[PDB]
């Protein structure tokens, strides 16, 4: 598949930004050794602190019971 | 009208004057501000 998604999250002092870019590669499993330099999408001012996040995924089967990538960061 | 501590969302500038060009005078960008002779430049920008 040629097609590499990343996206970058942040909230600080009432903004929130999103930074997102679609890109091919071409490796077996994981991310390969190229470089390149992401570009921001939108800027949100709400600014809601922010401490536990979750994701989405395709799913087919409605069993309710009631690969990505997560780093920290340091200033 | 509140003033609590969260960015400003709403508010409505005036039309003042019009565009002028090629001539060193000042003036407010996005909040900046600055004076200079406006040249069309041939420099590629990031769309961001």
């Amino acid at each position: 598949f040629k097609n590499l998604r990343e996206f970058v999250f942040k909230n600080i002092d009432g903004y929130f930004k999103i930074y997102s870019k679609h890109t091919p590669i071409n490796l077996v499993r994981d991310l390969p050794q190229g470089f390149s330099a992401l570009e921001p999408l939108v800027d949100l001012p709400i600014g809601i602190n922010i401490t536990r996040f979750q994701t989405l995924l395709a799913l087919h089967r409605s069993y309710l019971t009631p690969a990505y990538y997560v780093g920290y960061l340091q200033p | 009208f509140e003033l609590l501590h969260a960015p400003a969302t709403v508010c409505g500038p005036k039309k003042s004057t019009n565009l002028v060009k090629n001539k060193c005078v000042n003036f407010n960008f996005n909040g900046l501000t600055g004076t200079g002779v406006l040249t069309e430049s041939n420099k590629k920008f990031l769309p961001f």
